[PDB]
């Protein structure tokens, strides 16, 4: 089961994509500080839900 | 032992716990290592308890619909279990489940089950506040 | 490297102290009686804070805790 | 053919669309609805003034009319009767009530002379070997559990103990 | 070549034994093994009085619930005429018709768990729960247990039970729709159901069958109508039936008599002579002197009841239908309190007759669907 | 009961599982009944990857 | 096949099964074998238990004459139900004594 | 001049256990007694509230009690409505073929008598136990469906009684005897043909 929804997220949804770009969630700020342990949390939960 | 904090030494008290159980067993489970052996009662049935801890009393059996009066004359239960109880042994721990011409097993007849362990170490159950308490039984008796 | 402590101690005491106790009073105050995604609030957080929400789970301890000396 | 299938192909599939989403949206408001079912164990259900627990037994108002045999469902409990001289009822010795042998029946409740037989309605039956069932006069009594009496209890009505709506 | 699909009879009813051949996935022939429950009424049924021997009724009766104590008190107050006041007797209607829902829930809830509805098991149930509280306010426990003395009824309900059934009697009128828009959606529902153990009315009735399982192919056999039992015919209602006979056909005929049952509950709450008991409990009091009341008329009990009547020959047949099936208590006049030779007669061993005629060419699906449509159950088979 | 809620509940029902004195029935033995799971957990297991 | 009284402390088994496993439940049924009491609800020394393996012949060769039914098995468990009755009514056996719930089948002990 | 009396306790039971040793198999045991699983079973008289267990009347599945229908997997069996003398002899497959952790017991007055079935009558046994080794007897005739789970959470502390040595007394013997027979074979009845 569980295998089953993660695959079909990671295929027909963005897998760790926000509902904007992936790559936008940077630039319009100008500038990043620590976003290593942030994206990577908002990894596992933009993708797990 | 913090059960041998207040066994050993009261040998009269009351177990009030959460009312469901499964967090008692674990005390039980050490009391078997000194000389205590079970006896659990669930006391409620019996006439006046004297006689049903001391006294040869008729238990009359669930009958079967017929047959005026038998009744097989039953035994009591500690003169005998000390019989079969090793001369090594400490006391006999004996639970009063049900403490919470018959003879109502009120707080007198506690005390008269608190002598037993002076003159069984009795410990009476009535179900109580989510922490495992327990409380000398025979200062709640009258 | 010095006040570097007090930074990444605070916030990481953080995110496994204060959820854990309250998620279980935000379930227990509506169960019955929520939306129909009322129930997706709480429970995706059920992960996110776990470094301590199962120090807070039935994991709470009820050791003797040897008093004082 | 084929071009009936191509007509009904999307057809067969909006009927089951048509059927799936309706109930999905329907239940919608069921999976997230706002009932509350039954609480945990400390919340029992409310009892009206017509049951039947455990009977009571006595020694003032069983006059020795003995029908103890000819209501219960199997003749259950004992009759004994012993030699008396007062007037010409013999006493009230021997006797032992003993629910797991008795149905609830208890009917003489309803023909005893004066109140004897009567109701309850508790239920902590321990038991760890049959044989410990022997309820005599008055510990039948116990003032028994006593929903309303009790700390740890707030029981609502049920549905037809309730108001309308 | 033959497996048996277990005494633990993974199904509604209780223990059925049914060994069965197998080929891979199909079945060639099944065989029911019946006598596990033998309840053996028929022996004790001599050796005891009336009223000692009340409760035992509903006993192999938990289902029904209430469908064996009819007859159980037309033979000693029907027989020897013993009048039934006309109020006691909607008192007692208002009882059969509220064992008609009783039955009702009891099968179409199993029969939804056994059809492939997986959530409304418990529904029903939640459903059911007011029943309880009525069962148990009226005379008994749970089961409503010794609601019939001889001499009429045990006592006249309370005066919160009649005039209070308000509440489950608009809710389930609204409530029945439901199926009805549950059961014609998502056709897997219907499909598996449709098509499956189609039976005849004219071997309906040559193989001795009864209830809305045969009412489902036009044949309407619906016995409230052909007895005067207890002078109840003076209200109305609606015979329901269907014309196939089928699974789907009983579900349809199972669904469609339940609304009738609150149907009669109105005509009676407010046509029983005492009406509701509140009304005759408030009028007992300003004419406690003399009148209708108390009379012939709304009195709960006649004369007085005992274990002591004697009776004469006089060996009378009853078929009073159930909604699962009929049911009769044959037994020889006999000149003493307790007579011979006492008989019944319960719907589920006039039901599996056609059973291993059923289930022909069939597969384990089908089977499993036969079975939870036929509405059987165990209990009143063995007796 | 399991605690607050059944987050205990789950792992409890695992190590109840965990004993629950495996019985391996007479027709058929380890030569293919230890052999059957192991290949139904690790088609799952593996995919993880 | 294997249909036998398999009653509480009477399990007489219509088939060979005196391995720790019969290999097939039945080992073709041809030996009629018995054991007594798996749950321990009466200990056994060898002596008591030899007055029963001797009326087992008793039972099994002086009064049968009547084909494989259970018809035969209840009137075997009939008087094997009470042979244990009259051992213990004389004092000879005694209970379980074990950590199991120590159920009394016949009730508490008596005073004669 | 007792009649009958009770063995005497032949081990001294003197020992001590390390914590370490010994919480382990505590809660264990816990989890063994908070994870309990029904076995489906239920005949008569005395079964059909078993059913309002399921619903928001009485909810026994709060606790976790998952039915199974199967007796190789669950622990805990309800012998609910009145038993008779057949559906017997394969009753106690059911306990014989489970795992070991099963502490069986019983449920309706029916069945650990026979109450209303106990006049004269060759179907109905008297009481369970004289078939199957139980812990608890339940009244109700029909059981009181609050009276069940107050014995479930008064059976759950024995399993809670339980230590490291206890897991011991589970292991079996073979008082296997070789007797044989002499008699004639009976042909199988129960063919299955119409």
């Amino acid at each position: 089961l569980l295998v089953s929804s993660l695959f079909v997220t990671v295929l027909y949804l963005g897998g760790w994509n926000f509902s904007i770009p992936y790559i936008s969630f940077f630039d319009f700020f100008q500038m990043n500080k620590a976003v290593g342990i942030l994206e990577m949390t908002m990894g596992i939960f933009i993708t797990l839900t | 032992g913090r059960w041998l904090d207040d066994v050993e030494k009261h040998k009269a008290l009351a177990i009030y716990p959460p009312h469901e159980g499964g967090y008692e067993g674990r005390y039980l489970n050490r009391l078997r290592y000194q000389g205590y052996y079970f006896l659990d009662l669930s006391a409620r049935g019996l006439g006046d308890p004297e006689s049903t801890l001391t006294k040869i009393h008729p238990v009359c059996p669930p009958s079967l619909g017929r047959q005026p009066v038998a009744r097989w004359y039953f035994p009591p239960e500690v003169d005998y279990r000390l019989s079969l109880l090793h001369p090594d042994a400490k006391g006999l721990i004996v639970w009063v489940y049900e403490a919470k011409r018959l003879q109502v097993l009120s707080k007198a007849e506690l005390q008269f089950l608190a002598m037993l362990p002076d003159l069984v170490r009795v410990i009476a159950e009535c179900g109580n506040w989510r922490k495992f308490i327990w409380k000398p039984l025979k200062q709640i008796s009258g | 490297i010095l006040g570097i402590l007090p930074p990444v101690a605070a916030i990481a005491f953080f995110y496994l102290f204060v959820a854990p106790p309250i998620i279980m009073n935000w379930m227990r105050l509506r169960w019955f009686k929520r939306k129909f995604i009322e129930t997706y609030l709480q429970f995706m957080f059920t992960y996110l804070f776990f470094p301590g929400l199962m120090l807070w789970a039935p994991f709470v301890n009820f050791r003797k805790f040897p008093r004082d000396k | 053919p084929m071009v009936t299938g191509f007509m009904s192909y999307g057809q067969q599939t909006i009927r089951a669309t048509r059927y799936i989403g309706q109930s999905f949206i329907t239940t919608l408001s069921h999976t997230n609805r706002l009932p509350i079912t039954i609480h945990y164990p400390y919340e029992k259900s409310i009892t009206p003034e017509r049951f039947r627990g455990r009977i009571h037994f006595e020694f003032d108002k069983c006059i020795a009319c003995e029908v103890c045999v000819r209501v219960c469902p199997i003749d259950l409990p004992v009759v004994d009767w012993r030699f008396e001289k007062d007037i010409k009822r013999k006493q009230l010795l021997n006797y032992s009530i003993d629910f797991g042998v008795c149905i609830f029946c208890g009917n003489c409740v309803e023909y005893c002379p004066t109140s004897c037989l009567s109701m309850t309605e508790e239920y902590e039956l321990s038991t760890y070997d049959r044989h410990e069932l022997n309820y005599n006069q008055i510990a039948l009594s116990r003032l028994p559990i006593s929903i309303m009496g009790d700390y740890t209890i707030q029981t609502i009505r049920n549905s037809s103990e309730s108001k309308i709506n | 070549m033959i497996v048996n699909m277990g005494p633990q009879h993974p199904s509604m009813h209780g223990v059925l034994r049914l060994i069965v051949t197998l080929d891979g996935e199909d079945v060639i022939d099944c065989e029911p093994i019946l006598g596990y429950l033998h309840r053996g009424m028929e022996k004790i049924a001599e050796n005891r009085t009336i009223i000692q021997y009340l409760p035992y009724v509903t006993r192999w009766d938990y289902l029904a619930t209430m469908f064996t104590e009819a007859i159980t008190v037309n033979a000693p107050e029907f027989l020897e005429n013993i009048q039934i006041p006309q109020r006691a007797s909607y008192i007692r209607v208002i009882m059969l018709e509220l064992s008609r829902i009783a039955s009702h829930l009891l099968w179409l809830g199993p029969f939804m768990a056994d059809l492939g509805a997986q959530t409304p098991f418990f529904y029903i149930f939640r459903e059911r729960e007011l029943i309880y509280d009525l069962f148990e306010a009226a005379t008994g426990m749970r089961m409503m247990h010794n609601y019939f003395r001889i001499g009429g009824v045990a006592a006249d309900l309370p005066y919160g039970w009649i005039d209070k059934c308000l509440d489950f009697c608009d809710y389930f009128l609204r409530g029945v729709v439901e199926y009805q828009q549950l059961i014609t959606q998502n056709p897997i529902f219907l499909e598996r159901v449709e098509g499956v153990g189609f039976i005849s009315g004219e071997e309906a009735v040559n193989w001795g069958l009864s209830g809305p399982m045969l009412r489902a192919s036009g044949i309407q056999w619906d016995l409230r109508k052909v007895d005067p039992y207890e002078s109840y015919n003076q209200f109305d209602w609606k015979v329901q039936w269907q014309k196939e006979g089928d699974s789907l056909a009983r579900y349809l005929v199972r669904v469609g008599e339940m609304s009738e049952s609150i149907k009669i509950i109105q005509q009676a709450i407010e046509k029983i002579p005492g009406g509701p008991y509140e009304n005759l409990e408030v009028r007992r009091f300003k004419k406690e002197k003399n009148s209708e009341w108390n009379d012939f008329e709304y009195k709960f009990l006649g004369k007085k009841p005992s274990p002591n009547f004697e009776l004469s020959r006089q060996e009378l047949y009853v078929r009073v239908e159930a909604p699962k099936g009929e049911l009769g208590i044959y037994l020889v006049g006999d000149d003493s309190l307790f007579p011979w030779r006492w008989k019944i007669r319960p719907p589920g061993f006039i039901n599996l007759q056609i059973l291993p005629q059923l289930v022909k060419k069939m597969k384990l699906a089908d089977i499993m669907t036969i079975l939870g449509s036929i509405d059987i159950i165990m209990g009143e088979v063995d007796r | 009961y399991a605690g607050p809620l059944g987050l205990l509940q789950a792992i409890a029902d695992g190590t109840k599982l965990l004993f629950k004195e495996d019985i391996l029935p007479s027709r058929g033995d380890i030569s293919l009944f230890s052999i059957g799971p192991s290949i139904a957990v690790i088609s799952v297991l593996l995919s993880f990857l | 096949q294997w249909l036998s009284c398999t009653t509480r402390h009477v399990r007489i088994y219509a088939a060979y099964i005196d391995p720790e496993t019969n290999a097939f439940d039945q080992t073709q049924t041809d030996k009629l074998t018995l054991m007594l009491d798996p749950t321990e609800e009466f200990v056994w020394t060898d002596e008591t238990c030899q007055m029963v393996y001797n009326e087992f012949q008793d039972l099994v060769d002086h009064y049968e004459g009547a084909p494989l039914s259970e018809y035969t098995l209840r009137l075997i468990g009939s008087d094997l139900e009470h042979y244990i009755r009259k051992l213990l009514y004389d004092g000879e056996i005694k209970y379980n004594m074990r950590s199991r719930v120590l159920n009394f089948s016949m009730g508490k002990p008596r005073v004669k | 001049t007792v009649m009958n009396l009770i063995e005497f306790p032949l081990l001294d039971q003197t020992s001590s256990n390390s914590v370490i040793s010994t919480t382990l198999n505590d809660l264990s045991n816990w989890s063994r007694l908070s994870s309990l699983w029904p076995l489906l079973y239920g005949t008569s008289c005395c079964f059909i509230e078993f059913a309002s267990l399921i619903g928001s009347r009485f909810d026994f599945d709060r606790y976790g009690l998952v039915p199974r229908s199967s007796p190789r997997q669950a622990d805990l069996i309800l012998t609910a409505g009145t038993v008779t003398m057949k559906m017997a002899p394969s009753l106690v497959r059911l306990y014989e073929q489970m795992p070991e952790p099963k502490y069986v017991i019983a449920m309706g007055a029916c069945t650990i008598t026979g109450g209303m079935f106990s006049t004269d009558s060759y179907s109905t046994v008297r009481g369970v136990d004289k078939l199957i080794p139980v812990d608890v007897y339940l009244p109700g005739c029909p059981p009181k469906p609050e009276a069940v789970i107050d014995a479930l959470t008064k059976l759950r502390k024995k399993i809670s009684r339980e230590i490291v040595e206890d897991r011991t007394l589970s292991q079996n013997k073979k008082r296997c005897f070789t007797t044989s027979h002499k008699l004639y074979v009976r042909r199988s009845t129960h063919t299955g043909t119409y």
